[PDB]
RNA sequence: AACUGU
RNA sequence: UCUCCAGGCAUACGCGUAUAACAACUCGGAUAACCAUUGUUAGUUAAUCAGAAUAGGCAAUAAUCACACUAUAAAUCACCUAUAACUUCUCUGUUAACCCAACACCGGAAUGCCUAAAGGAAAGAUCCAAAAAGAUAAAAGGAAAAGAA
RNA sequence: AACUAAUCCUAGCCCUAGCCCUACAAAUAUAAUUAUACUAUUAUAUAAAUCAAAACAUUUAUAAAAGUAUUGGAGA
């Protein structure tokens, strides 16, 4: 909320955080794994991996066909600005 | 949430959603005697009242009737063998009907 | 001492009001000249319609206390009118006193505390409680009104018991001077009272109430409010004819009180029989306060163009009946 | 529900409670983003109700069933937090080619010590804030003899470091 | 923590937390009149902590000033205010405002100013009394009460008549 | 003329063709060693309250050349009563109409035990209403009206025709009207307005308003009629009678003001009340004329009557005003007749609390000088028109 | 002068 | 329960867990009992108690039960005219026998209410030394009462 | 054969050599470390003296030629 003048409270709700709670039923995750299940090798996703699993698949096939050019990146995925989405990737715009 | 920033709302903004909440809550048996409605948590200091509410309505499904919150200072009396005062971690409780 | 406020939004306050205050409430209202009851409709259903309508004055800044101010307004100006009108009928209003939001307080002492800690720790002292309540109107007369019941009525009904410490639910102790006042002054003629008129904030008001899913605590706002305000009134009243809580009333003494959320109204009734509520003075007491009220029930819909619409009767016969009440 | 902030009734009084090891790293990337989110709300009931369980134990001063249940769901929740964070850093830097999520640059303090200095979110530009303006981003004078000092003091802390070596070393021959 | 308390923004009669606002300019024209000859009223003579003489009330039309007063200036006096300087002698009523022009020779004044719009800033003093040794054309000699005699154009503002407590000056 | 205000306190690159000097704008921040940047309008994108300021007067459409002069309740007149008398273009006549004296002279009218009805009011207006042993004037004016109200209040058992007339609160009355080319406005508000179905019986007859033609209003020259008023550029032409049209009690009654203030230099002077009461009293039957009659210029062929009442809690005023005309533009022909009765004190002094010197009882708790006169004078007023 | 363990 | 004493209670300020329960008997209290000590666990709950928009227009007349009545040390924003905003209850303080004086120092320590209903204990035991200090009492006398200058 | 005590070897350092250097979140100069507006934002003149001249005054250091020519209350 917001403290205006004459020492008077204004509770805000845009500024009150609201708790998302997703819904578990269904959802075959717990907080433990077995131990008979094998581990998987640590691979952090990186820029390289994101855009070969999702953007080079769509360049790859329109460069056979050439219908590409450099106006049509957003085309492809890119994002001229991050304004209009409601979670900003920079300046970061959303909590945690 | 909790040690974050949370995005500056201005006139026209978005309402502020925590899809994932990092605050962090224990029931606590009451060292007073209260009522029986009357429940007791330990609750993060940035947390609400209002938050624990919303928090308890939707991630519990839990009805609240009222909540009332203190505030408990830690000793710093005690202090370590190289004479530096030791303080309590500071906890706020809370009294939920 | 303990600070009490008539009008709290505590959960179940009625209950500890009445263990505070040794008050049986028994629901429904206390055991028991043609006026054109369509006049006096017209007459209320204009008086409302020119503050809201007619009336012109200044819009408040704050622009949420426009709801709040319109109520008061109207209120005031139905019950000056109904004076007027039934004043013929019943002369006991041509003699009593209205009081426009002046302060009731009462000083009473019930139970006693062993002190946790600290340099007195171990001392016995008493439970200290204090109510100030300005009701929105009353009426004062110099007559006692009829009792509606013989003192020493018992009924198998008990007042709660409160197992846990006054504090555990929210009250805080303040410690400044103790009054005891019955709305004027000791050398005012009415020493005695007609009714009072309470008018409850919008912050428990029926629509936020819900909203805050306290929806059943609009009948304990109702209750706690008129348990409190009659009984200081009723106390201090007796306290000005001498009796004490060594001294308690040799007659019992009674009124009546009108509680409204601005359209709803409820009506309320104390009898006043026990002023020794001390461990000591109450050691041997087997009387106890009684107190009846009724449900609240709306007066009007609507404020549509010049002309009102809904108006229900039977919560003005009320009224009416109320206010042709006189000493016999 | 209040039920879920306790343990199974059963297992109370238990010596242990059966649990699995936690999720790892690579298992959560495979999971998707919808799925992580729901995860991350399972890991964390569970971690409130060890909590919980875990401060009534402290005050009735008896032992935590299964104390490695917390640890597996506090490595879990971390895990999660990671992967989904690097799916949020790889897009940043695709779309945007930011290396940081928060606006930043380096800048010097009034010490000469060069810092990375964290962006903050105003209502009004720099200009228009005085209090921003007030705050002090350059480095005083008398800062040259500091600098100086640092750079003596470096090599200072080369020598005593060699010089603890040198001690540590009088134990390997006097031992040997 | 030193804030200057001479700061007030609007000219009042009232005591300032007191502090009376003094006008040394005797002809400032004031509300809904021209740069003319104007007559205003000496509501009451009170009492300056600040100056040794003693500060009478004068209001014309709707301005209230205070000013400083002469040694005959009591309640309920009209005081006339007159930028015309006169052909003739003009009427001299002690505490009016006149050109040293309009005075004739002889004639005791205060207030006066050194420079035309100046502001009174000498004879401000009780028992204070400027002498006009000479009169010529538009110049005029005013003795000052440091007996220093200066010659001033006869656009400077003259009050006649000394300053309250005429035996100040006398003061053993 | 003395100085008021400590003299302490008291107030290349950039010139090259073709190129722009560095500034530390990138920087964001001031640094010594780079120019200051020019910087152009910034757009906050939404509007501040806290940092907008308001726009000019001139800019405003409401902006009129001509300059409107309000009279409000602060207002002080430094001629007082002339001015008013010019301002509302009304005649005097000393002392209140016959009719109204003849009210209280019924048996009927008198109250029983009317002098110790009034004296306990008074004392419990000034003692008994409140817990503080000695109330001001702030509290208790208020009161003692209200309290003598009730006790006229009270008659309408004695008379039903008491029921066809109402109070409101607050009510707000203003009018705009010109005067010898001069515009002129009232705005009154507060207290309360006592409104009947009739209108109050007018006083004068025909003959003596035309009569009303050989008066003179009485000038203060060289001050201005509009001194002392609120000089505005911006204002709208209004009438306003207290209610909304439609109103069940279009006529209204008596026009009631109450100065409560404890202090006397914060109490306007008995000759600027009744002033404030004549402007404020003539704006209300001036709108009761312009809606009956519309706003044409004309001498009322049936005369309006309004009763206002004056007082501090100590000191009463009765003003009855009859407006005859509605051509106001002139400053010669028909006029307004007005009523004025001044300086009724109800009591001289009045002690909250016993006065003891020397345990003697030197002043009871009681009014000093108590005129129930006062009251009477106060009742005939409320009475007039129904009786 | 009285007064008193001065 | 008895004997006796008679500044107590709130807030400010300061202090910062000395608070409370349990367990210990080593250290701390200038001895014990008991804790103020040691260890562990608990604690102080507030929509009411407390802390945390702009531009114009315009102001003569103290208080003192404020009336009379005087006085001198000279003693109070409002409200009008426009513009701007458009549905709100979160955060923080809350314990104590407590502070400033190196100390559990016969010291210092603001305000409001009240004067015992609140708040307390001079006696570690025994002996009755001398000498010394304090208090009470004086046969006869009165410098070996409160009166004068 | 006694109590109090005593016994120990590295904790580390020192001098040269070598070497220039370029080693979480959250909050912060506002009242630093207070998540958003207030309030504009800013160091530093010969170094002197002490000291030596037994005080004090000009004055008083901070490869060989050579402590030579020179300078100096011709004195430290």
């Amino acid at each position: 909320g917001i403290y205006t003048s004459d020492r008077k409270f204004v509770q805000i709700k845009e500024m009150v955080p609201e708790f998302v709670v997703p819904d578990l039923t269904g959802f075959k995750l717990k907080p433990y794994v077995n131990y008979r299940a094998p581990a998987g090798i640590d691979t952090p996703l990186t820029a390289k991996a994101l855009f070969q699993e999702t953007v080079a698949p769509a360049i790859e096939k329109d460069f056979k066909e050439g219908t590409f050019d450099a106006n049509n990146l957003e085309k492809y995925g890119f994002e001229p600005t991050q304004e209009g989405k409601l979670f900003q990737l920079y300046p970061k715009n959303f909590p945690r | 949430a909790r040690n974050v920033l949370y995005p500056l709302y201005q006139l026209g903004g978005p309402q502020l959603r925590v899809f994932r909440t990092n605050f962090f809550i224990q029931l606590v048996r009451p060292g007073t005697a209260q009522p029986e409605d009357t429940v007791q948590f330990r609750i993060p200091m940035e947390m609400t009242r209002v938050d624990l509410r919303n928090y308890l309505e939707q991630i519990y499904n839990v009805p609240v009737a009222a909540v009332r919150t203190r505030v408990q200072h830690g000793s710093n009396r005690r202090r370590d063998h190289k004479n530096v005062r030791i303080k309590k971690p500071d906890y706020k409780v809370a009294y939920v009907q | 001492k303990y600070v009490v406020h008539p009008q709290i939004s505590a959960l179940n306050a009625d209950r500890w009001y009445q263990s505070f205050t040794k008050t049986v409430f028994v629901s429904g209202l206390p055991p028991a000249p043609s006026l054109d009851l369509a006049a006096l409709r017209a007459a209320v259903c204009d008086c409302i319609l020119q503050e809201q309508v007619y009336v012109r004055r200044r819009r408040p800044r704050s622009l949420f206390d426009r709801r709040q101010a319109l109520a008061s307004s109207i209120l005031d100006q139905v019950v000056r009118t109904l004076v007027n009108l039934l004043a013929p009928l019943n002369p006991v209003l041509s003699t009593a006193a209205l009081d426009c939001k002046r302060s009731v307080d009462f000083y009473w002492l019930r139970g006693e505390e062993r002190i946790p800690a600290g340099h007195r720790k171990g001392h016995i002292d008493a439970l200290r409680y204090q109510i100030n309540d300005k009701p929105h109107n009353q009426i004062r007369i110099s007559k006692q009104l009829p009792e509606f019941v013989p003192l020493d009525y018992s009924i198998p009904t008990e007042i709660p018991v409160m197992k846990c410490k006054p504090d555990k639910l929210p009250l805080f102790r303040r410690q400044y001077e103790n009054s005891i006042f019955t709305g004027s002054k000791t050398a005012d003629p009415c020493c005695y009272g007609h009714t009072q008129f309470h008018l409850i904030p919008d912050r428990l008001k029926r629509e936020r109430l819900i909203r805050q899913n306290q929806a059943e605590q609009v009948e304990a706002v109702f209750r706690a409010n008129a348990i409190a305000s009659l009984f200081a009134w009723t106390g201090a009243q007796a306290m000005y004819q001498g009796f004490w809580s060594e001294a308690d009333v040799t007659r019992p003494f009674v009124s009546q009180a009108v509680i409204t959320d601005g359209k709803y109204f409820s009506f309320f009734c104390y009898q006043l029989n026990t002023l020794a509520l001390t461990v000591q003075a109450d050691q041997n007491n087997p009387r106890k306060n009684l107190c009846w009220g009724s449900q609240s029930q709306p007066l009007y819909e609507t404020v549509e163009d010049n002309d009102v619409k809904g108006f229900d009767d039977g919560t003005l016969l009320q009224i009416v009946h109320f206010l042709l009440n006189k000493p016999r | 529900g209040l039920e879920e902030f306790f343990d199974d009734p059963k297992n109370w009084g238990e010596e242990k409670v059966k649990s699995g090891a936690s999720w790892t790293c690579q298992q959560l990337r495979n999971k998707s983003n919808e799925d992580l989110h729901k995860l991350w709300y399972v890991l964390l009931k569970e971690r409130n109700m060890l909590l919980t369980l875990e401060q009534e134990a402290k005050r009735q001063r008896l032992p935590m069933p299964s104390p490695e249940r917390l640890e597996k769901v506090v490595d879990s929740m971390d895990n999660v937090d990671k992967v989904v964070q690097e799916r949020e850093d790889a897009l940043r830097l695709l779309q945007t080619g930011q290396e940081k999520p928060r606006p930043g640059a380096w800048r010097r303090d009034i010490f000469g010590r060069i810092v990375w200095h964290k962006f903050k979110q105003w209502p009004i530009p720099w200009y228009l804030n005085k209090r921003y303006n007030r705050r002090r981003f350059f480095a005083m004078p008398y800062v040259d003899r500091f600098i100086r000092l640092r750079i003596e003091k470096h090599a200072r802390i080369e020598a005593r470091k060699r010089s603890l070596q040198k001690k540590k070393e009088k134990i390997l021959h006097a031992k040997f | 923590k030193f804030v200057s308390w001479k700061s007030r923004t609007k000219y009042t009669v009232k005591p300032v937390k007191n502090y009376r606002m003094i006008d040394f300019l005797r002809f400032r024209p004031e509300k809904e009149k021209a740069p003319e000859p104007f007559e205003e009223k000496v509501v009451v003579v009170r009492y300056d902590p600040c100056r040794s003489a003693d500060i009478a009330l004068v209001a014309g039309g709707s301005r209230k000033r205070w000013i400083i007063a002469t040694e005959n200036m009591k309640a309920g006096d009209t005081i006339l205010n007159s930028n015309h300087i006169g052909r003739m002698a003009v009427a001299a009523q002690e505490g009016d405002a006149h050109p040293l022009g309009a005075l004739p020779v002889g004639t005791l004044i205060n207030n006066v100013e050194s420079e035309p719009g100046r502001g009174a800033q000498y004879i401000r003093a009780a028992g204070t009394c400027g002498v006009l040794l000479r009169k010529v054309n538009g110049t005029a000699i005013i003795q000052l009460p440091s007996k220093r005699q200066m010659q001033v154009l006869e656009s400077c503002t003259a009050t006649v008549g000394r300053v309250s407590n005429v035996n100040h000056n006398q003061r053993v | 003329a003395y100085e008021w205000g400590v003299r302490s306190t008291r107030k290349r690159v950039y010139e090259i063709p073709g190129l722009e000097p560095i500034t530390y704008e990138g920087k964001k921040h001031f640094v010594p060693w780079l120019a200051r940047p020019i910087f152009p309008p910034w757009e906050r994108g939404w509007n501040d309250p806290r940092f907008h300021r308001a726009a000019p007067i001139h800019e405003q459409t409401l902006y009129k050349e001509e300059p409107c002069y309000i009279f409000h309740q602060r207002c002080r007149l430094l001629e007082g009563m002339k001015q008013a008398l010019w301002l509302t273009k009304t005649k005097l006549i000393e002392g209140l109409p016959k009719k109204v004296l003849s009210l209280v002279d019924d048996p009927a009218n008198h109250i029983e035990n009317q002098e110790q009805r009034v004296l306990d009011i008074i004392s419990h207006a000034r003692l008994w209403h409140s817990t503080e042993d000695i109330p001001k004037r702030e509290t208790y004016c208020p009161l003692i009206v209200d309290s003598l109200i009730q006790l006229c209040k009270s008659q309408i058992l004695k008379h039903p025709s008491l029921a066809r007339r109402t109070s409101a609160q607050n009510c707000t009355l203003a009018t705009t009207w010109n005067r010898e080319s001069l515009l002129l406005q009232v705005r009154g508000t507060s207290s309360t307005i006592l409104s009947a179905k009739d209108p109050l019986p007018v006083i004068a007859s025909r003959e003596e308003v035309e009569a009303t033609r050989s008066h003179v209003l009485e000038t203060f020259y060289p001050i201005s009629p509009t001194i002392d008023l609120q000089e505005c550029h911006v204002y709208e032409v209004k009438d306003d009678t207290g209610f909304q049209e439609g109103y069940p009690y279009p006529h209204p009654h008596t026009l009631y003001f109450l100065e409560k203030a404890n202090l006397r230099p914060q109490r306007f002077l008995p000759e600027q009340l009744r002033a404030k009461m004549l402007l404020f009293a003539f704006a209300n039957a001036l709108a009761q004329a312009r809606l009956l009659y519309g706003n044409t210029a004309k001498v009322l062929e049936q005369p309006i009557v309004v009763q206002s009442v004056g007082t501090d809690g100590r000191v009463f005023q009765f003003l009855v005003l009859q407006l005859n005309t509605t051509d106001l533009a002139s400053s010669e022909g028909v006029k307004n007749l007005v009523w004025t009765d001044s300086d009724q004190l109800l009591y001289r002094h009045f002690w909250c609390r016993p006065v003891i010197k020397k345990k003697v009882v030197v002043e009871p708790v009681g009014p000093v000088d108590f005129q129930p006169e006062t009251f009477r004078k106060f009742l005939a007023l409320y009475l007039h028109g129904v009786v």
